[PDB]
RNA sequence: AGCACAGUCUUAACGAUGGAUGUCUUGGUUCCUACAGCGAUGAAGGCCGCAGCAAAAUGCGAUACGCAAUGAAAAUUGCAGUGACUGAAUCAUCAGAAUGCUGAAUGUAAACUACACCAAUUCCCUGGGAAUAGUGGUACUCCUACAGAAA
RNA sequence: UUGUGUUGAAGCGAAAUACGUGAGUUUUCGUGGAACAUCUCCCUAGUGCAGAUCUUGGUGGAAGUAGCAACUAUUCAAAUGAGAACUUUGAAGACUGAAGUGGAGAAGGGUUUCUUGUCAACUGUGAUUGAACAAGAGUUAGCCGCUCCUAAGGGAUAGCU
RNA sequence: ACGGACCAAGGAGUCUAGCAAAUGUGCAAGUGUAUAUGAUUCUUUAAACAUUUUACGCAUAAUUAAUG
RNA sequence: UAAAGCUAAAUAUAUGUAGGAGACCGAUAGCAAACAAGUACCGUGAGGGAAAGAUGAAAUAGUACUCAGGAAUGAGCAAU
RNA sequence: GAUGUUAGGAGGGCAAAUCCGCCGAAUUUAAGCAUAUAAUUAAGCGGAAGAAAAGAAAAUAACUAUGAUUCCUUUAGUAACGGCGAGUGAACAAGGACCAGCUCAAACGGUUAAUCCUUCGUUUGGUGCAAACCUUUCGACGGAAUUGUCGUU
């Protein structure tokens, strides 16, 4: 077999299993199958294991800007009342 | 370069040219700098700066006024409610937690914990 | 020292000093007023502004009075009218200071400065 | 190849724009470079 | 103008190669103290943007390396330009304003910028006068109240 | 504890009428350019390396050696250029031989397309060439597709577990 | 027989628990202030100091399956 | 005095943020990461996962000028 | 009982060190191994908070008795469990830290649900430059509720 296990298979790899992963971002959607590998993209929920603490490092809350989280950090140290400005002048 | 506290005065119709003016001006300096040019390309921050600026002025206004007809009426759109964690929107208001079945109100009238230095 | 909220270790105050906003930069480039200024305001030192008129103390350049040309707050240093010096190419620029290494004599004074003269009163 | 959506598209947009280099200027004040054919983006 | 055989091996001097040693250190680590939740008011996460010359990271969100306001307060600078003589240039603060597309994602979908249906919607001026196919809304479960039909 | 340092510290290199049985210590000269000891006592430890098919990084002899032999085959002149067997043009001679290194597409790739530049590396010989590098540019649909239908199938609603 | 081409750096009896023996030290029919308190204790101080104006441990007695 | 219910304190904290310390590590160490590090890169994928700090006081002293070179470079009676 | 894009609201996801529920191994130890051990651990699934959980006795004692929970010192490597092997192993008392108690149900009140909530309001105040907040008692119109709200203990 020219097409073997080794070389000659290797050029009938065409046709993804995965592509991009809206939601993650990440190149695990499996189209076949229509759920994504890491996160479970159809499934609410975001499909992290205690056993892959690696992982769970590389997509936790601190990894990418916090667009509002950030923006609320600080506020319970001012205590300022919400709709308040300071003093003009 | 019109600053904000010459803008506060404005009324929002004259805000409003004003803003499509700059616009229109913003849209020129582009244009020129897409055709071959490099004069007034450093002037293009300062109108968007500028613009923004209006931006800014109109929406406080806006709001203001918004603010003005939903006065009170017990519910308020969402916006104009009071942002805050939602936890604490949750949570009971103080007076509420405070509010003692009657019983243990008259014991408290009748038995609060005194002052009492001791001799 | 003595308050705890405030912290020795070396590393953390260079950072700070390295890593300071425009402000805290500002601050931290003092110059000592000479003896006249010292008489004339309860002032000690002050930060240095563009047209002040330095005497530099220390440096190569140890005597050299001058008008400030340009005060640098990433580097930290002053330059000074005819603290001149050419690069290999020949262009003619001004040699840094550091504000420990000046004292500064004729004032730049401004409302600003006048408040902070007060307020040191 | 000659058919892709449009996400694809503009990822792979976002990807050549990302390939060019260090404006030059900037250098008086790159290493994630990638050539098409050595390192595939794996989209 | 001459004279060393060459190679192999050795030693010393002077170099190459390499990055050891030493010296540093805006990093880590540990312990201590202190507070402690974010989200249908759309979170974290992800995309896509945004600079005059701009890739990354950093910051930000069609007001896009920032707006307002406050406190500093004369610069910023690679060039261009913008500012001072204080709501302005730059910092910090950040409470106001704003916050693209997504994502629990929630109108149906999803390798779609695919598709419904209901409100047309929005602004200005003191009831008219202008715009724009644009903007909202519609998930499932549940609770209280109401409704008019069912047994 | 009592000291040495820009009249040059640690380190490193080479040594020395040096000391020690020895681990070592000590000093000289050179480099080096800022720290360094403490043997006065004892405290502490991630404390001493030749090996582990040790780890990591580097460098050798092998060795200018094996080797750079599938796809029949090149040659002449000229141009460009610092420089041309493999850049360009012409002239020959050839091959592919419509089951093609020919035209079109799919998957996959992702700008490799294109012009103008251009040679640090790469293009396992050269190279002025290039799928390299840099600057710009380039993809136009009512009819070609997707978009709609249903298929093997998939994900859900009701429940039910 | 195996491992070692070369060189540099890294590189292996450690730390805790509880027991014992040895030896040092204190006090000695006692000993250890354990938690915790207290102080005119507060860079060091997370140490040091103190012990209220019959705690507990181990020892001081053994032996028995046991009431003892 | 079971088969109903509530309740502060002393207690815990290897997560996050912010402080402060050290008989700790000092770039093969210390976090994987002192640096555009969960980055590059590999894997269809779950995942795997580096290397890489130091000129000088000052580049607002980063190599002008001349000669030889196609140029790189080299040399200098030239230069920081 | 369905039904509603009815009016108003709530849940969903992220994060987890401590925390609460389930669910649940095996390597390992026993020089083998099977009960044991590892371990009511890891992983899995769910759920909270600045802490959580526990908590006001159907408790311990057998004393001259103590008196919610939690935590520390201890009890104690003890009682006990265990191919009585390997190994596992509490509790009370004692000394502290800290200390806080309570309300439903049931009993009672019918010369009258006194309760409670939604919507609409009304008018004294207080701080604020505004924005918002803060409280003040007064009715209506709705409902809910006698299959039980409120007071009394
Ligand atoms: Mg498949
Ligand atoms: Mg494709
Ligand atoms: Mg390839
Ligand atoms: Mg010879
Ligand atoms: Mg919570
Ligand atoms: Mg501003
Ligand atoms: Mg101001
Ligand atoms: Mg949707
Ligand atoms: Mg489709
Ligand atoms: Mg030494
Ligand atoms: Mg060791
Ligand atoms: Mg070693
Ligand atoms: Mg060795
Ligand atoms: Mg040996
Ligand atoms: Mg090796
Ligand atoms: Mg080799
Ligand atoms: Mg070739
Ligand atoms: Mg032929
Ligand atoms: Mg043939
Ligand atoms: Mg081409
Ligand atoms: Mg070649
Ligand atoms: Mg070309
Ligand atoms: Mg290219
Ligand atoms: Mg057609
Ligand atoms: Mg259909
Ligand atoms: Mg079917
Ligand atoms: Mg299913
Ligand atoms: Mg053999
Ligand atoms: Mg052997
Ligand atoms: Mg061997
Ligand atoms: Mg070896
Ligand atoms: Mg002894
Ligand atoms: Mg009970
Ligand atoms: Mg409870
Ligand atoms: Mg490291
Ligand atoms: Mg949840
Ligand atoms: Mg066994
Ligand atoms: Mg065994
Ligand atoms: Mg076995
Ligand atoms: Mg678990
Ligand atoms: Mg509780
Ligand atoms: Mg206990
Ligand atoms: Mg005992
Ligand atoms: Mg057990
Ligand atoms: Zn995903």
């Amino acid at each position: 077999g020219k097409a073997g296990k080794g070389t000659g298979s290797f050029g009938k790899r065409n046709g993804k299993t995965h592509f991009l992963c809206l939601r993650c971002g990440k190149r695990s959607y499996h189209l076949q199958k229509k759920k994504c590998a890491s996160c479970g993209y159809p499934s609410a929920k975001k499909r992290r294991f205690n056993w892959s603490v690696k992982a769970k490092r590389r997509n936790t809350t601190g990894t990418g800007r916090c667009r509002y989280i950030k923006t609320l950090r600080r506020k319970l140290k001012n205590k300022f009342t919400e709709g308040s400005t300071p003093k003009p002048k | 370069n019109v600053k904000a506290y010459e803008l506060r005065t404005l009324k929002k119709k004259e805000l409003l040219d004003k803003l499509d003016e700059l616009k229109k001006e913003l849209s020129g300096l582009r244009i020129s700098k897409a055709l071959g040019n490099s004069a007034k390309n450093s002037k293009i921050h300062g109108v968007r700066k500028n613009v923004a600026r209006v931006l800014t002025v109109y929406n406080q206004k806006r709001k203001m006024e918004l603010r003005q007809l939903y006065k009170n009426k017990k519910f308020k759109p969402y916006n104009l409610r009071k942002k805050l964690t939602k936890n604490k929107r949750l949570q009971l208001s103080p007076k509420q937690k405070a509010a003692m079945t009657l019983r243990q109100k008259k014991k408290v009238q009748n038995f609060p914990q005194r002052k009492y230095l001791v001799v | 020292k003595f308050n705890k909220q405030k912290s020795s270790s070396r590393r953390k105050m260079r950072k700070a000093h390295f890593t300071a906003p425009a402000g805290l930069r500002r601050k931290i480039m003092s110059s000592k007023l000479s003896k006249e200024l010292r008489l004339k305001y309860k002032t000690r030192s002050l930060p240095v502004r563009k047209d002040d008129e330095v005497l530099i103390c220390r440096g190569h350049n140890h005597g050299r009075e001058g008008k400030v040309v340009k005060i640098n707050r990433k580097r930290y240093k002053i330059y000074v009218e005819r603290v001149t010096r050419e690069k290999v190419n020949g262009e003619s620029t001004f040699i840094g200071i550091h504000p420990s290494n000046v004292v500064l004599t004729k004032l730049k004074v401004d409302k600003n400065r006048k408040k902070i003269l007060d307020r040191k009163a | 190849g000659s058919i892709k959506r449009f996400r694809l598209k503009q990822r792979l947009g976002k990807c050549r724009r990302q390939n060019r280099p260090v404006p030059h200027w900037y250098r008086l004040k790159n290493t994630k470079r990638r050539h098409w054919r050595r390192t595939k983006l794996g989209l």
